[PDB]
């Protein structure tokens, strides 16, 4: 009943999947050999949604683990959770991409790409009712960007009925991390507009701002950046896994935040985050928890929500807490934020709840905001893309791999109608 | 006695999956729509005839090779027709014959280098070598 | 897996060998007999039970070099077959490197870097160590690099080059071997690490307080920066980069392949002891010119790209916060079309430090590769040499008799000034 | 009670057949000796049909063992459960036959024949009711192919109306074992076509693929492709020795999988198959083991049953399970999978359930195909056939022993009749 | 029970023979007087109590070898029959061998043959050992071969030859000897091992770092491949080849009858521990031309047949996969009416080690009989050297005056000119 298909691509999609996966087994009791020690019949009721029941009492998750390279895969096999993973879902070739779109997309990940298409296959079978696909990677890489794409596109091709979801890591405004990232961004976002039904932006930037910040850690680490987004990725599917009051599901929460079918890039937030010492300073009631979602700070996107408007707004709620308190904060915020919210779009807030919490926590948020903002972040990418491709740099390393400049323009392109779209609905009364 | 090239890295010097295999397609009279096609190497023996008629013994190509062993067959036949020629190139046959793209498209890409080289420009029609 | 084939061409690229394999073996628990009391495996093979051998080739035309590491303290490290010596050198004469002596081996060296490749699964690529100015690290160098472009196609191949100092040469026909090994070679390699015993000197004097630097310690210095560029390979680490990531984000044309390394921190314990040695200092040291490992100045140039490579105690929100300073300030400045200049690793694993060696241990370090509009200067100086010397044909004589013919020397110079136009190009901004 | 007379020959034939006499015992409880250490009554019920029983409480293999050299007999009687033959029933000459047909069906073989038709006559004459034959050989010998299709004709001749099984090792495509085998296949398989009522064709090349590709063994031996076969074999005959819910034997496999008398030659399969680690990652319900079955990857025979269509398809189930659902798997193959299924034959899978599964598993299936991509192996044959027989290669070496061209020439028509047979059933719609 | 009879004659045979039986011994562990404190059997009879005795004959028509092994370490070894002498050699002439001094202990030679063959119940058959150059191993093998195909038909036998060098020659008349003694020979072996000196020296040279190579360490080496090639008789294996075996599938017309020897891997102790020697690796190295023991080009020839034997640690799959990557490479062409070339013997005994040997211990050992078109260019050769000496007369008179005519002469090269044509006509590919 509602199955979910888990799919990482790269060293940041399968470091990030690797916390999510450890997030997710503590919450429905299971340990790291797969077997279930919790405590409540509620944790094991909708097991399935995540993992494959194997013989002798254990839960295997329903996760593909995809990587030009090898010693991703190892770590990963090594860490701590490593063996609950199956080992024939491990996927990865010797070569690399060399931070290549191309080699990522068109060579070497295409001479991989049909072992982990058998693979998804087989996984899509074994569930009764297939929900869909979500998948981790960044836009900025050679195998997640390129690779993670075509893996995308494929499996649209075969489930064109079925959800596409991502969680895709963005390149940040102040500081590139490659040099061609530019490219590889602008080539990805070419296919996720085109072949995904929701994306999550999330932003290291973004991230490390939170945790220096906002969870006061004098030098956060790549780990409790992930973390972060773990809790945001369990958020969203929590209503699926556990009863609640309203519930939410991917389907539904796509319907309320997606009103013209590109604008589906969303920019994902986490309430509440606190520091060690300040927790005992205050008490977390459901207006608190409202506060820290509706502010640019907690945003884990680089993009100032007050650049632009909001066209929706997904606010899922776990704990238990009054409906009515969460409503009227709903309305509150709604009506004293008024100019930040489009006025064509009445009530744009949607509200689920959850009666389970997460562990530790007696209530927590998750928020996902539809903001034209994030068209900053779009035309930021179209501009490094242009300075260099004006110029033609690096073109010999795509080139070289079989592409031609034609693709890169309409590509270019289509960037660049979004960019235009948004800004037309930001700007609409 | 024909020369030889070598390709690495090169600028304005490169050729698209779409235009290689229309100039393929034309040279050759077929209908290719994958460069993985080529594996099958009886369109390289066949530019063999092209390039150097008389190093290919193309009445032992299998041109409706659908197995492993009938693509290397062809291989060897090419190989054969390399070795006479004194073109020096290694031809990674268990890579290309496993119909992969990265070796094929690297393969075709030297391929069309080596032909450019050679070529003189005369006209044959390749459907009398077929068949 | 991801195995890497190393060769050690002439003097120098012996020598930086022996203090790269020394290291190697510290890394990786290795002794000098090949025993150990699995990251060793992308450089050592492992034969039978507890022996493992180096993916390296070592070559030179003569053999006294080399038979110092026959008769040496890693005599059992190397199998015979893959330490190859002939018996005359090539006599600072890229001719005799090249044709007359070179041609002789040259089907050996191959033969036996055939036999090494057939035992690796997953080959990333070559790791080529030589000279620009000696006739064997000039001449073989080219040839062997034209082979391999041959039999192996676009398999990536990497260079280590002591290029030749601005005021401080060996040789008195280094300007020509030089042109002629950067002409041969350019259409055949990825991507060409320079680094400058001078300013290695400088180093070694004014960051170390060693009064006379020996070789040794260059070649040391050098084993560091190796060992940086290869350990995301060789261990796990929290951002990766991989042998075929550098050419794609140093090299922006083809031509245009030669990146310049310089290495952080470099200190002795006496004065270690009194510095904190954060992220943002190291890589604010090896943005300062006088670290520099080619005798240069980028406050005259524009960078094209910067990568830098982390190992130890790094964490990547320091980095971000480093680099984010760095390009702040207004002795960093980046070419027009290119927004994005950094690529950035960082791995686990601290810096390992050679027993009697010059450097302290410390909780990190970072080897930056940059690619500079200033090394135009650099070949502007060589033409120049060039030029004076064969305006009157000086030495000429030589290499015509080794069989090299007059005219190749100026399509080898023609070639280099199109280089030289084609920086100068590259260096301006964009109109509009 | 149905009596099945087991017979080996050559090097190949006594390896497997030893190999798949072992795992007879171990399932019957019979250990070395001959002797019954088993729990249950059912192990001896029908233990009549492979065994005979001696005096003293001891069961001797109906088993005899041929060959035209002595060494492998040794090997064997050496051998884990060598002891348990009969000594009379090794029958071995001296001279060899130098991987010679002619050798083996009229020089070397002719002389020791009537020894081996001696002991079979015997045998046979043992049983209350024969079943038939089973022999054990290869087709690329001399021994295997040349004595053991003589042995073949004298036995049909003689017992014309009882079965004739065979498990014929088939050379392989991309390697040779022997420079003459396609002349010592192309003759043997003349002799199957008329004197075989079923062959399961095992081929080599398939074995060490699924030993490296779904076993995960690195290096596999020939005693581990041997149990590969063995398992295959037993699961044959398993509806034979025990009790089940919907129970077969030779005969009725026979008439399933056999429309056309000279259409004979099987692709079998056996499923699971499985790692040592990857095996706790997965439980074995029936759907699972269907699966594995229906692939070209877990085919014996080196021929991808996608480049042709089932004539027929026999599955055979052991363990405790539910009809139903197996019914269900076998509708679902045909009805997903149609263009694989020859559309004049409905219904055209068979299915037999035993409940009595083999040791170390609650579940197993054992495949049987029959399908026109077979055709492919033969073609190559002929080929290779051709390609030297056309120069008269090797000739001198059969045609020294007594043999015309003429034979020969017989042979090759034969088998292209076959190919054309087999196209002809391909094609029809 | 399958017994084999090992004939050596002449110098070369007698003396390859002391190293075939030393090595047998130390195989089978019997001592060198015949003592051990049943594989054995094939190729030792046994008498009385605790005494096992070869089954051979060493035979040469002067007596000075042969006393060597009378008074030598094996005198116990040989029973004083199977070990026969003349009084005069037959001094480099075929004649002298075939009729003058051959004919007066022939009927001595083959009653003792009978004898040997008396006590078989199985006999496989025989391996005779000698040279084409000397009088006694051309003249006198001829005519033993003629005397056993009349006496014994049809059973197998099997020659191992030491065929003549192209630029290393003892005497002056060996390509009379050769071309006369292949011509008589012909139609009465089944097949020919050659093996040739100069290559076996090469390999000693290049491959074992040994100065200067001696007779005994060629023998060594010799004794080897006989031991691959019958090892799968005297041992068990998991793939089997038999003595009737290789005739079937090496020899595809009955004149070509010649296949070569080619053995791996051949290295001295201190070379071996840097190396790990698999299947695929050791393969290679047989199907390199340098490690070949004919001095012979198969790049420039056809295979038409490969039999592959292996011995030791190896795994059947492991030798497929090996092989299938043998057939795809350029350097290894088969004959087009052979798509199938390769036979395949997997053994499970390793190569045993002579004490005090040249070669190292090695888990695996893998001997190649390949028969190739190349082979022609030999024949070539030695009907040049023939035809320059015949044209003129050169030494003809010794011949004639020990009872040969002049007429035979011309008729053995007439039969080797078919010879050569035959191969020739074999080399070219099928019409249609
Ligand atoms: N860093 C460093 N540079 C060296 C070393 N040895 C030589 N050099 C430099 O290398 C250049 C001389 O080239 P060599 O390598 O000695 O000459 P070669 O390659 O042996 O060529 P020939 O002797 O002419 O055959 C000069 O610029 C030297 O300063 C060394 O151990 N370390
Ligand atoms: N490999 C090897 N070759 C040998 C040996 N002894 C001789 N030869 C070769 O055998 C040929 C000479 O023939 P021999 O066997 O000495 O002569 P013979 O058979 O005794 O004949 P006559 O003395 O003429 O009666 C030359 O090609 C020698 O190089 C040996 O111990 N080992
Ligand atoms: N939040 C987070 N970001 C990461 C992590 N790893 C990498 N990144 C970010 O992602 C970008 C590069 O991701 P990377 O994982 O190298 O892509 P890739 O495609 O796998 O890289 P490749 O195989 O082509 S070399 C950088 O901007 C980096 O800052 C991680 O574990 N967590
Ligand atoms: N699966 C399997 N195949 C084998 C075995 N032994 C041999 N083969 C295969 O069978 C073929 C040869 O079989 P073999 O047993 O030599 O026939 P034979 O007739 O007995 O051989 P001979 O007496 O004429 S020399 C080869 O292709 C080989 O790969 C075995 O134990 N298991
Ligand atoms: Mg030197
Ligand atoms: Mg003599």
């Amino acid at each position: 009943m509602r199955e979910i298909v888990h799919i990482q691509a790269g060293q940041c999609g399968n470091q990030i999947g690797a916390k999510f996966w450890e997030v997710i087994s503590d919450e429905h009791g299971i340990d790291p050999t797969g077997s279930y020690h919790g405590d409540s019949d509620l944790q094991l009721e909708r097991i399935n949604v995540y993992y494959n029941e194997a013989a002798g009492n254990k839960y295997v998750p329903r996760a593909i683990l995809v990587d030009l390279e090898p010693g991703t895969m190892d770590s990963v096999r090594s860490g701590p959770f490593g063996q609950i993973f199956r080992p024939d879902n491990f996927v990865f070739g010797q070569s690399g991409a060399g931070n290549n779109w191309a080699k990522g997309h068109y060579t070497e990940g295409a001479e991989l790409v049909d072992s982990v298409l058998d693979v998804v296959r087989k996984e899509s079978e074994s569930c009764d009712c297939l929900q869909g696909f979500q998948l981790t990677h960044s836009l900025g890489g050679g195998t997640g960007s390129g690779m993670g794409t075509l893996l995308i596109s494929k499996i649209r091709e075969e489930y064109p009925d079925r959800i596409m979801n991502t969680f895709s890591v963005v390149p940040s405004p102040k500081v590139s991390d490659t040099v061609v990232e530019p490219y590889n961004a602008t080539l990805s976002v070419h296919q996720l507009v085109e072949n995904t039904d929701e994306t999550y932006c999330i932003d290291n930037e973004a991230l490390y701002d939170i945790c220096f910040r906002t969870l006061k850690l004098t030098t956060p680490t790549y780990g409790d950046l992930n973390h972060l987004v773990s809790a945001t990725m369990s958020g969203v599917t929590t209503c699926l896994r556990f009863p609640g009051q309203l519930n939410a599901d991917l389907r539904k929460l796509a319907v309320n935040m997606v009103p013209f079918p590109r604008l589906h890039f969303f920019m994902p937030g986490f309430a509440p985050l606190t520091s060690r010492g300040s927790q005992q300073y205050r008490a977390l009631t459901v207006p608190e928890l409202t506060q820290q979602m509706f502010d640019a700070k907690n945003m884990m996107a680089a993009c100032d929500p007050r650049h632009g408007r909001y066209l929706t707004v997904a606010a899922v709620f776990r704990g238990r807490m009054s409906m009515k308190e969460v409503d009227e904060q709903m309305l509150n915020v709604q009506n004293k934020n008024s100019s930040y919210f489009v006025e064509w779009i009445p009530n744009n807030v949607k509200t689920a709840v959850c009666d389970i919490p997460p562990r530790g926590l007696k209530m927590s948020a998750t928020f996902i905001g539809n903001s034209t903002a994030i068209q900053e972040l779009f035309k930021r990418i179209s501009e490094q893309f242009t300075a260099m491709f004006r110029r033609k740099a690096f073109l010999h390393w795509y080139t070289g791999e079989g592409m031609d400049e034609m693709e890169f323009t309409e590509a270019e392109s289509n960037m660049n109608d979004l960019v235009s779209e948004y800004q037309q609905y930001q700007d609409a009364t | 006695m024909a020369v030889n090239v070598y390709s690495t890295s090169v600028t304005s010097e490169n050729l698209s999956r779409h235009d290689m295999l229309a100039w393929v397609n034309d040279s050759l009279h077929l209908n290719y729509t994958k460069i993985e096609q080529l594996c099958s190497g009886a369109a390289y023996c066949q530019f063999m005839d092209m390039l150097f008629p008389g190093c290919v013994h193309l009445r032992k190509v299998k041109f409706q090779a659908k197995l492993e062993h009938e693509y290397i067959h062809n291989f060897k036949v090419l190989q054969a027709a390399f070795k006479k020629m004194g073109v020096d190139k290694i031809i990674p046959v268990e890579k290309l014959v496993k119909g992969k793209f990265q070796d094929n498209f690297e393969f075709i890409q030297w391929f069309k280098k080596f032909f450019d080289a050679n070529y003189d420009g005369k006209d044959y029609n390749p459907l009398l070598a077929r068949q | 897996m991801r195995e890497c084939i190393s060769i050690h061409v002439g003097q120098a690229g012996v020598q930086i060998g022996n203090a790269c394999w020394e290291l190697y073996c510290l890394e990786h628990g290795i002794q000098p007999d090949g025993q150990m009391p699995d990251s060793f495996n992308t450089f050592f093979s492992e034969t039978g039970a507890g022996k493992h051998v180096p993916r390296a080739v070592f070559v030179d035309l003569e053999p006294t070099v080399i038979d110092e590491v026959r008769t040496g303290t890693y005599r059992q490290l190397f199998h015979p077959e893959q330490l190859i010596t002939g018996k005359e050198d090539a006599a600072n004469n890229y001719a005799r490197g090249h044709y007359t002596i070179g041609k002789e081996i040259i089907d050996l060296v191959l033969d036996r870097i055939r036999k090494l490749a057939d035992q690796c699964t997953g080959l990333q690529g070559f790791l080529v160590f030589h000279s620009f100015g000696g006739g064997t690290g000039s001449g073989f160098t080219s040839l062997l690099m034209e082979r391999l472009s041959v039999d192996y196609g676009k398999k990536s191949k990497l260079e280590f080059s002591i290029y030749p100092a601005p005021q401080v040469s060996t040789a008195v026909v280094e300007p020509y071997n030089s042109i002629l090994t950067t002409h041969t070679t350019l259409e055949h390699s990825d991507c060409a690490f320079m680094v400058d015993n001078e300013a290695i000197y400088d180093i070694c004097r004014r960051n170390l307080d060693i009064e006379r630097p020996t070789y040794t310690n260059l070649n040391r210095l050098i084993s560091q920066i190796v060992s940086s560029i290869t350990a995301s390979l060789r261990f796990d680490g929290a951002l990766n980069v991989d042998l075929t990531e550098f050419q794609t984000n140093l090299v922006p044309y083809p031509r245009i392949h030669f990146p310049l390394a310089t290495y952080a921190p470099v200190i002795s314990a006496e004065k270690a002891y009194h510095e904190q040695l954060s992220v943002a200092e190291i890589t604010n040291a090896c943005f300062e010119p006088a670290n520099q490992m080619v005798k240069c100045d980028p406050r005259h140039g524009k960078y094209m790209a910067c990568c830098l490579l982390y190992r130890g105690d790094v964490v990547p929100k320091d980095v971000n916060a480093a680099i984010a300073t760095i390009k702040t300030k207004r002795s960093i400045q980046f070419v027009d079309w290119c927004p994005t200049g950094f690529k950035v690793g960082i791995n686990y694993q601290p810096p390992t430090v050679v027993p009697g060696g010059d450097l302290a241990k410390v909780q990190r370090a970072v080897c930056m590769l940059s690619n500079t509009t200033a090394i135009a200067e650099a070949w502007a100086r060589l033409d120049h040499k060039f030029d004076l010397m064969y305006a009157k044909r000086a030495f000429v004589h030589w290499y015509v008799g080794e069989g090299m013919e007059e005219g190749e020397f100026s399509e080898a110079r023609e070639d280099m000034a199109a280089l030289e136009k084609d920086y100068e190009e590259v260096g301006v901004d964009s109109v509009e």
